[PDB]
RNA sequence: CGAGAGG
DNA sequence: CGATCCTCTCGAT
């Protein structure tokens, strides 16, 4: 509604496997030391390079039909660079108490790794990609 | 034979079949003058009344129209001479015998019929033009293609003769062989070629284009998606538009060689409520597969939802295709500089490998392997040798394909093309065959006399070192011939030869069929089977399903 | 002269051929990659020469362009179908009175030609023309 | 102006090159589908044949006078046969060309567009003239002649467009192109080792700014900047297959605004 | 012989209208104006045009068949906007587009020599 | 024409398959598919 | 046909605007499927096609002899300092739309074959008519506006289906039905029915 | 395992767990006896025979064995509970679905099997490809294939091309 | 351009097509198959030219 | 007689397509020729579609006669019959 | 069998460009390729119309009838 | 032989074996052979399975070899289909040929016998031994121009 | 009746 | 005693 994760992540990896539009993205996060993503990127509208410090976000937030931007006296959930709608497709428990969620935006992948998803990311058709920086 | 079992026919019609991307899987393009050829004799009801009355008005010659009007006392009005064809006041109970119009039932087939699907009711559209024509899935059960095949139409005339077509031999109702518990149609050629390059992660379509999309789905419900992308310029991917054309509350799983529940390869298929979450949609999914897309879709929502289906996938497939485009250049054979030094640095030793045996085995030396002649296990690795050789160099060739390589391309989608292609194409023929052996001595002790005497050189016997991009030398070019030959002779013998076994086969099986007791039995009522297939089960609804009491540890069992 | 004779196949078991007057017999001692891979002489013995190794075609398959390029069958079927193709089968059309005659508006001489072609008259009673042709998917039609 | 705009590389009596900027790639395709289509011509449409002893059939004759190029510059003041008042034709919708002639010579005799003669009053416009660009005044050979050889013969030219039969063409081919760089990506160039070694550069690409690989994909960049070069048949001048064309275009929209209006009440 | 007229591609039918205008069924505030005798030529421009428009929410043409001429047009714009006033205005900007481009053609090609 | 004007029929061990012996005599693609496949031979 | 055993009949015919076009204002007369092409593996259509797009723009004879040292590379080089790249693609653009179309094609002239076998010679329909003489049967060929045979392999395909009502139609209503008078006794057709 | 079988159990159950919603963190409602009664009175409704005597009562139970192992196999207690986490309204409609399907399966008296099933090995074979074999590399590991030992199979022949023997 | 080499019977131009047989005088052996009592046979078909 | 009473028949109780495809067709033939109609047509005027309608409803008064091989008989009412497919 | 008016694919009036073609080969003793291009048919399309035109009406003209 | 066999853990494994083959046939006499398994041993030829181990074993054999031959081409088809032919073929207790010799010489009708081959002489003895024609047979309604009791015809409809 | 031919 | 189906056209007695 609302913002269902935040984090800082360093990108570890860049994989343009056999794509001219699309990266293969390896990062984990700054602050959580077991924390780890994976995502499929359009390098072409958002170029990443190693190294790179971006900061993602998930958020059902801002049925119904796409009506386009219309920017004249619209204001979206956004000041971020980089901004994809996915849905929630696997939900994988990884020992102890480490879980990690999947998610397609069409086809480009996501995968997140933590704990803290708590009372967060559930099984929904919504889900929010955001990167900025 | 000739006069009972078969025999000539009215309300018959014939003509050169094309293709349609624009017509639905059930129906029949019909000729605007085959229609106003063959008739309906339509009783006189209040229903009908108006509607026949104006057809009677339009006579034999406007499309909409009919010939002749039979009455009480069976005695026929020639609409095109009867000096009354204008006044004519229609009774209830009299015959109008109408032009085929559209939605009639038909029996369309494509000869040789040997399959229930080599015969299937259709639905009319008259169309211009001379050509019956059909949507180009339903091409594989016919077996027909455009090169100039002729197809035939049968025209029921009886009320109960229309519903037995409707019913039972509807191509949708067709779709599920229950020869091979499978379906018999799937997607093919340019919407199977399209289909994997839409479908791909890289490939992102704009509005403009997404909107047209979403529109040519006549199943639309008129509901934008919200793009993949949404950041700079709203991006949708293939996949999201192409899962329009996808049912509600489809299912489906895959998994391929590398696939993972990340498919960092876009491999396997995973599709949820009907939308594609992941995997390039190819031949495995959306072809005539076992587990696929059809065979879900027809299970699961109907041989009418299945068959609109089709439609839709054509429908968007083949536009993003016409605006994206698809061709085959000569570029496409030629293979790197590098790979082709790697290509004959591969005959060459294979070349060697074989003057080695032929060495040794003319030095008394070769060893014979036990039921085989010292000669024969000579020309058994020679041929090994040489195959192993066309083989490798081919690989090399597949392997220097760019994906930018249309026939790889197209060989990747599953809608043409196979590895031997490519590698004849463009890295190397192979070793000739005839009479499953090495091109023999014609003239004695030699293959052709361009050649000595006692030659058992790959080249003497009918390798071709050359690819067909490079050429292929005379002596190479007659041992092709000798062994194309062979094909075309063998062609011609299981066309008659394999036409009887099906004769002979049905003949003798003809009268068997299951009563009303599961019990399969012949026209004097013996038991054949005492339940039908074993199982008393409909061949159709069957699927290859794993037993999971069979396998793994005795320990993963109880677990 | 006694420069060229004619041999029958019984004649021709017992004589060696050479395919070319050059590569198949001047001296001995690079290579154009593109070039087709042609196997060394390896034999010296001759007692004749081909004429023209694409001599060994007829009349039918003598009009396919580049035959050596295609895989065998291909080259039977083409050898049936320029049989049912149309075009000026004589000069004299118009004075003979046959059933069924079938003359094509505008022949024209193909842009790829045969060496046998001359000898066939293919450039002077052409059946066929020059389309400008595109391998596209278009519409799917 | 203010909206679409024009630079005029390259003008002659058949050719003009130029630059259209501030269209949308929609415009500058249809424009180059109603050239092609759309503008209405006068061409040969019905042969009357009295006398045809030569070589060739009288349909392949009437076939090659329907291709015939025949001054169109005042057909909008010549009606469709299909709206004048007249049964069949008449001077105010169609031109009557006649043909006689007759091998004279021993040598072969030779048959020419410039041998038709107009019948019909033209009642001063300038239109059913075969158009003749020979530098010896001929124009089109129709046929050929021996001795004996007599081809007498009557048509009736009239308006129509490309959309009914190609005869009615007034331009050739149409150049047409848009971002010579691929800065758009609106293509793949296929390639062996490089693309930019294995495609021939555009003559257009000293009319624009190369990409600069140091830079990232533009993404709200759109196609507008088109490269066009329209040849005339001779039928109509090269100004008028643009202008004409411009014309039709606007002509066929502002009926469907009309039928809009038709419909409104009843 | 079974090929269709020539003038049927342009020339209206018996009764046959240009425009007709059905309403959407499967979404509010849309259309579906069928364009009797029309191709790509009008199709694409109208639908390009209407795409410049803030207001249009939706805007598409197809060909159902290549045999005939005719496009359909499906529009959809916000509330209090009908798309046949959308149409109109696309329309009306397309002929102001084209009627400059006549004029500044005309006037380039005034200057030019040969 | 000059295709029909060389013809060669073969009535009735491997009759239809081109043998060594018909290089430079008969041609080796010109031949009928199916039926009289490689009994219609062509010089 | 090309004369390469690439045999197929026309689909549909499009007019130029329609038609995919080259920078140039260049149209196909005709656009045969990049799918009849793999598995054909007839590569000479191709070097032909090269080979005739360079005679075309040379003013030159294509040697398409066979056993010769004219290559792919020698032909592409030729093409290419005619300034078109030299596996003869060619940026193309959409007729409809007038954009780039994603994929270069593979464009050039290509000698094809006029065959005989044309639908209009071919179209037979028949709604009853000519019977023979002895069987009572539709009459055979289109010449003679003949039935067409509903032979004993489709009558397979009718049992298989399970359409029991259509099959006696097909062989009684269309075509040979009759009616004959039939002895109680001996079961003969050897009774005078003398009718009226 | 994997063999060909009436009833997709695997999408039945897919389609349970989507109809129903099933939270995978919420402990079902089914008993043992729900599991273990439930799945056991579906296989007595599984029925392609129907009389009311123990010679064609046990052809039933005969021709549904197979069947029934997968039913049992993938209807077990762990499975519905641990794999599958359905809850008794939607285990309930998956035995309700089972059954329909089942009966839908069946085959329909009056199908003329007989041609069928000719056509189906006829229609294959035509398709058939090589006169001699694929298996040509061997100079002797050649047996006779496709349509000439097909031939040889139909017309019963009493001396076969490559009779051979395989010794265990 | 025409060649000739045919025959006008009846207005109706008539090929004769050349035929294939196997050339007599000419000594061949053959294996008799294996169901047989004589092993191999020397065959000539002696015709007067 | 023979036949076999309404109890004992071990047949499906559900129609066969070809049972389904025979009713309709029979009752759609009925309708073509102005037989009267037992089910009201929601603006239906073809004769299937309305045999169509007639069976969904289960108004058709015709009974299906089952032969076995012996020769015996079940019969079995089209409104008894269930209608899957 | 004439010159066409007009080159099939673009439409190019190629009728009036026959004798002249004739006459730069002859007269001028030039190559194909520059006698097509003097006559102006730079596009393909237009240069195979009359490189490939087989001029027929010449044999048939030799015939009295 | 690549073989897959059970392991004392359960997990099916790949336990590879030598195995024999043959160039002839005398099942009889090479089964009574020491060191060999008698109740695995196999032959193509299933005519001499059908005359050592009897019809049932037969049915088993020629369905093997039937299969191999769809399986031989990479096709597949339904078991039922195969199974039925292999059954007809079985059923009279000997192995009846799909030939003329075989199914046409069978018990069944006259008519539609001669739909078949040798159909003169089928006629003839049809006339000579005074054969009665049930005509519940396709063949024969399908010459009479009667509805077969075929799918749709293979019931009666009442009121 | 026979020859040619199409898929 | 059979030996793919079907289709088309021509020609000759
Ligand atoms: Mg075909
Ligand atoms: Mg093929
Ligand atoms: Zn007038
Ligand atoms: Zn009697
Ligand atoms: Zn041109």
């Amino acid at each position: 509604s609302n913002t269902l994760f935040d984090d800082i992540f360093q990108v570890s990896e860049v994989d343009p496997g056999r794509y001219n539009k699309v990266c293969r993205i390896e990062a984990a996060s700054t602050t959580q030391d077991q924390c780890k993503l994976t995502l499929d990127i359009n390098v072409e509208l958002f170029p990443v390079a190693a190294q790179d410090s971006l900061t993602v976000t998930i958020a059902s937030s801002l049925t119904r039909s796409w009506r386009p931007p219309q920017a004249g006296d619209r204001s979206l959930a956004d000041d971020y660079d980089y901004v994809m709608y996915g849905t929630a497709y696997k939900f994988e428990e990884v020992s102890k108490d480490l879980i990690a969620v999947y998610y397609s935006f069409g086809g480009l992948l996501m995968r997140l790794e933590g704990n803290y998803r708590n009372l967060n990311n559930l099984k929904q058709e919504n889900a929010y990609l955001l990167i900025r920086r | 034979r000739g006069n009972l079992m078969g025999k000539r026919v009215d309300f018959s019609a014939r003509t050169v079949i094309s293709g349609d991307p624009n017509l639905e899987l059930d129906q029949v393009g019909v000729p605007k003058s085959i229609a106003k050829t063959l008739t309906y004799p339509e009783v006189v009801t209040p229903y009908n009344i108006d509607r026949l009355t104006q057809l009677v008005r339009n006579g034999p010659n406007e499309h909409p129209g009919a010939k002749y009007v039979i009455r009480d006392s069976g005695d026929r009005i020639d609409l095109r001479y009867s000096k009354r064809a204008g006044d004519i006041q229609l009774q209830y109970g009299w015959k109008v015998e109408r032009h085929i119009m559209d939605n009639d039932p038909v029996l369309f087939n494509r000869q040789p019929s040997l399959h229930k699907m080599s015969m299937m009711a259709h639905r009319v559209k008259v169309i211009p033009y001379s050509t019956f024509r059909l949507n180009l899935s339903v091409t594989s059960p016919y077996n027909a293609d455009f090169d100039g095949d002729e197809m035939n139409l049968h025209v029921p005339q009886s009320e109960e003769t229309r519903a037995e077509l409707s019913q039972l031999c509807a191509v949708p109702l067709q779709i599920v062989s229950p020869q091979s518990n499978k379906p018999c149609m799937g997607i093919v050629q340019d919407t199977l070629c399209g289909i994997r390059k839409l479908t791909l992660r890289d490939t992102f379509i704009e509005l403009d284009q997404v909107l047209n999309m979403l529109y040519w789905v006549p199943d639309w419900d008129g509901v934008i998606p919200t793009p993949a992308i949404i950041k700079p310029k709203p991006l949708w991917s293939g996949k999201q538009i192409l899962s329009v054309a996808i049912p509600n509350g489809i299912h489906l799983q895959r998994f391929d060689e590398g696939t993972t529940l990340l498919s960092p390869k876009d491999n396997g298929m995973l599709i949820i409520d009907g939308q594609i979450i992941f995997g390039v949609v190819e031949k495995k999914t959306v072809g005539s597969s076992n587990g696929g897309l059809i065979h879900v879709v027809t299970r699961e929502k109907g041989p009418q939802v299945c068959a609109k289906l089709f439609g839709n996938i054509q429908k968007v497939v083949n536009f993003w295709l016409l605006h994206n485009g698809f061709s085959t250049g000569i570029g496409d054979t030629i293979a790197d500089g590098p790979t082709m030094r790697e290509i004959t640095e591969t005959i060459a030793e294979a070349k060697k490998k074989v003057l080695d045996v032929t060495k040794e085995a003319q030095a008394n030396l070769l060893t014979a392997k036990h039921g085989m002649t010292l000669r024969e296990s000579f020309e058994d690795n020679v041929v090994r040798f040489l195959n192993e050789a066309r083989d490798k160099a081919g690989r090399l060739a597949e392997v220097n394909l760019k994906d930018l390589n249309n026939v790889k391309q197209m060989v990747m989608a599953g809608s043409k093309g196979s590895f031997i292609n490519i590698a004849q194409m463009s890295a190397c023929v192979g070793q000739q065959s005839v009479e499953g052996k090495r091109i023999a001595f014609g003239f004695v002790d030699r293959t052709l006399p361009h050649f000595s005497k006692d030659d058992y050189s790959p080249e003497s016997k009918g390798f071709v070192e050359n690819s067909y991009l490079r050429g292929l030398t005379p002596q190479e070019f007659f041992f092709h011939a000798m062994g194309g030959r062979e094909g075309l002779i063998d062609t011609a013998v299981k066309t008659a030869e394999t036409g009887y076994i099906q004769r002979r086969l049905v003949k003798a099986l003809e009268d068997i069929m299951v009563h009303y007791d599961n019990t399969t039995r012949n026209s004097l009522g013996n038991v054949i089977q005492f339940i039908y297939g074993e199982d008393g089960m409909d061949a159709a609804h069957i699927e290859k399903q794993s037993l999971d009491t069979i396998g793994g540890s005795d320990a993963a069992f109880e677990k | 002269e006694g420069l060229v004779e004619y041999i029958d196949a019984e004649e021709e078991e017992s004589i060696l051929i050479a395919m070319q007057p050059e590569d198949l017999e001047p001296a001995e001692a690079d290579v154009d990659p593109a070039k087709r891979i042609r196997v060394s002489h390896h034999a010296t013995t001759f007692t004749h020469c081909e004429i023209h190794p694409s001599m060994i075609l007829g009349v039918a398959a003598s009009i396919i362009p580049f035959p050596d390029h295609n895989q065998s069958p291909r080259n039977t079927y083409q050898s049936a179908m320029g049989k049912q193709a149309m075009g000026v089968f004589l000069t004299n059309y118009n004075v003979r009175m046959d059933t069924m005659a079938n003359i094509l508006y505008y022949p024209q001489k193909p842009l790829g030609t045969t060496r046998a072609m001359e000898y066939l008259k293919f450039r002077e009673l052409p059946a066929g023309q020059n389309a400008i042709v595109a391998i596209a998917c278009y519409s799917g039609y | 102006e203010e909206g679409p705009q024009v630079k005029i590389r390259e003008a002659s009596k058949d050719n003009v090159d130029f630059i259209l900027s501030n269209v949308d790639l929609a415009m500058a395709n249809s424009l180059r589908r109603v050239m092609i289509a759309e503008i209405p011509t006068l061409a040969i449409d019905s042969v009357e044949v009295e006398t045809n002893t030569t070589v060739l059939a009288d349909e392949f004759i009437a076939h090659r006078l329907g291709l015939i190029p025949l001054q169109s510059m005042d057909i909008e003041q010549l009606e469709y046969s299909r709206d004048c008042f007249c049964e069949d034709h008449c001077d105010k919708c169609s031109v009557v060309l006649t043909l006689q002639a007759f091998g004279e010579s021993e040598s072969t005799t030779n048959v020419y567009s410039k041998d038709l003669v107009i019948v019909s009053n033209l009642m001063g416009r300038n239109i059913g003239h075969p158009i003749i660009q020979d530098k010896e005044g001929n124009g089109v050979l129709i046929c050929k002649l021996r001795k004996g050889q007599e081809l007498k013969l009557t048509c009736v030219a009239k308006k129509g467009i490309a959309k009914e039969h190609a005869k009615w063409g007034p331009a050739a081919a149409i150049e047409f192109e848009y971002d010579p760089w691929n800065k758009l990506k609106h293509t793949d160039y296929w390639y062996e080792q490089d693309s930019a070694k294995e495609w021939p550069q555009s003559k257009n690409c000293e009319y624009e700014d190369p990409p600069n690989e140091g830079d990232p994909f533009d993404y709200k960049a759109q196609a507008d900047t088109f490269y066009m070069n329209v040849e005339s048949v001779g039928s109509i001048p090269v100004d008028q297959v643009v202008v004409r064309g411009i014309d039709t275009l606007q002509k066929k929209v502002a009926s469907i605004l009309l039928a809009l209006t038709q419909m409104d009440q009843d | 012989m079974n090929a269709p007229d020539r003038f049927e591609l342009f020339l209206l039918g018996e009764g046959e209208s240009k425009l007709k205008i059905d309403p959407d069924t499967k979404a509010p505030n849309a259309v579906v104006i069928t364009f009797e005798k029309e191709d790509h030529t009008l199709g694409n421009l109208i639908r390009a045009e209407l795409l410049n428009d803030r207001k249009v929410l939706f805007a598409a043409y197809k060909v159902e068949h290549p045999f005939f001429a005719r496009f359909k047009l499906r529009i959809q714009t916000t509330e209090g906007y009908d798309p046949k006033d959308a149409l109109k205005n696309a329309c009306n900007s397309i002929i102001n587009k084209l009627g400059a481009l006549k004029t500044n053609f005309e006037t380039e090609w005034n200057l030019q020599t040969l | 024409t000059l295709s029909h004007l060389r013809r060669t029929n073969t009535p009735i061990a491997k009759p239809r398959q081109l043998h060594n012996t018909h290089w430079g005599l008969v041609c080796p693609a010109e031949t009928p598919e199916g039926q009289a496949c490689g009994l219609v031979k062509n010089l | 046909a090309s004369r390469h055993g690439q045999k197929g009949t026309i689909g549909i015919t499009y007019r130029r605007e329609d038609m995919p076009f080259t920078a140039e204002g260049i149209v196909p007369d005709l656009i045969i499927n990049p799918h009849a092409i793999p598995s054909r593996m007839t590569v000479a259509h191709l070097i032909e096609c090269l080979l005739s797009k360079v005679a075309a723009l040379s003013g030159n004879e294509g040697d398409a002899s066979p056993f010769t040292d004219i290559t792919v590379e020698g032909i592409s080089k030729l093409l290419r300092e005619h300034g078109y790249q030299s596996r003869g693609f060619e940026v193309m653009y959409n007729g409809h739309t007038g954009k780039k179309l994603m994929a270069q094609i593979f464009f050039g002239p290509t000698y094809y074959q006029r065959l005989r076998h044309m639908v209009d010679d071919k179209i037979h329909a028949r709604a009853r008519g000519p019977m023979q003489v002895l069987t009572r049967q539709p009459v055979e060929g289109r010449s003679r506006d003949g039935g067409l045979r509903f032979g004993e392999m489709e009558r397979d395909c009718m049992i298989a289906h399970g359409a029991a009502s259509f099959l006696k139609e097909r062989l009684m209503e269309a075509s040979d039905a009759f009616r004959v008078h039939i002895c109680g006794i001996c079961g003969l057709m050897t009774v005078i029915a003398k009718l009226n | 395992a994997n063999w060909p079988l009436p009833v997709n159990i695997r999408r039945i159950i897919q389609n349970a767990q989507q109809t129903f919603h099933i939270d995978h963190t919420k402990p079902s409602d089914l008993t043992i006896k729900d599991i273990v009664l439930g799945v056991k009175d579906l296989q007595e409704n599984l029925l392609v025979l129907r009389g009311k005597n123990e010679i064609i009562q046990n052809a039933q139970r005969d021709a549904v064995t197979l069947f029934c192992c997968l039913l049992r196999s993938r209807l077990a207690t762990r499975r519905v509970l641990q794999e599958y986490r359905l809850t008794k309204q939607a285990f309930d409609w998956v035995l309700s679905n089972i059954e329909a399907q089942f009966l839908r399966s069946v085959v329909h008296p009056g199908e003329m099997v007989g041609v069928l099933a000719a056509q189906s090995i006829g229609e294959p074979a035509t398709q058939m490809t090589l006169n001699t074999f694929h298996f040509a590399g061997v100079a002797s590991k050649k047996v006779t294939s496709g349509v000439p030992r097909l031939k040889e199979i139909l017309n019963v022949a009493k001396n076969m091309k490559t009779p051979s023997l395989t010794v265990y | 351009f025409d060649m000739g080499g045919y025959f006008i019977i009846n207005g109706s131009e008539k090929v004769l097509i050349a035929q294939e047989r196997s050339a007599g005088n000419i000594v061949q052996v053959f294996k008799k198959a294996a169901p047989s009592p004589i092993s191999h046979v020397a065959e000539i078909r002696s015709a007067l030219e | 007689e023979k036949a076999i009473p309404k109890d004992q028949r071990a047949t499906t109780p559900y129609m066969t397509k070809y049972e389904r495809a025979r009713i309709l067709g029979t009752r759609a033939l009925q309708i073509s020729m102005n037989a009267p109609v037992f089910v009201d047509l929601e603006g239906e005027t073809d004769p299937l579609r309305i045999a169509m309608k007639e069976l969904a409803e289960k108004k058709i008064p015709l009974v299906i006669r089952r032969y076995l091989p012996d020769g015996s008989f079940e019969d079995w009412s089209v409104e008894e019959l269930i209608v899957d497919l | 069998m004439i010159v066409p008016v007009r080159c099939f694919s673009c439409g190019k009036v190629v009728g009036d460009k026959w004798e002249s073609y004739l006459n730069l080969l002859q007269e001028d003793e030039l190559d194909e390729g520059t006698a097509l291009s003097r006559l102006g048919l730079k596009r393909y399309c237009c240069r195979r119309m009359i490189l490939t035109h087989v001029d027929l009406i010449e044999k048939f003209l030799r015939y009295n009838p | 032989y690549d073989r897959k066999v059970p392991s004392p853990t359960g997990e099916y494994v790949k336990e590879p074996e030598w195995v024999l083959e043959t160039d002839g046939v005398n099942l009889s006499e090479v089964m009574t052979v020491p060191g060999i398994d008698p109740t695995r041993i196999y032959t193509n030829s299933f005519i001499d399975i059908m005359e050592v181990l009897g019809i049932e074993a037969g049915r088993a054999a020629l369905y093997k070899e039937v299969y191999n031959v769809i399986a031989s081409d990479g096709s597949y088809v339904n078991y039922r289909h195969m199974a039925l032919l292999v059954d007809v073929m079985t059923t009279q207790g000997g192995l009846t040929s799909v030939t003329r010799h075989g199914f046409n010489r069978s018990n069944t009708g006259a008519l539609m016998r001669c739909s078949f081959e040798e159909t003169v002489e089928i006629l003839f003895e049809a006339g000579a031994s005074a054969e009665l024609d049930d005509c519940r047979g396709v063949s024969e309604n399908v010459i009479l121009g009667q509805m077969a009791p075929i799918g749709t015809g293979a019931f009666d409809v009442m009121i």
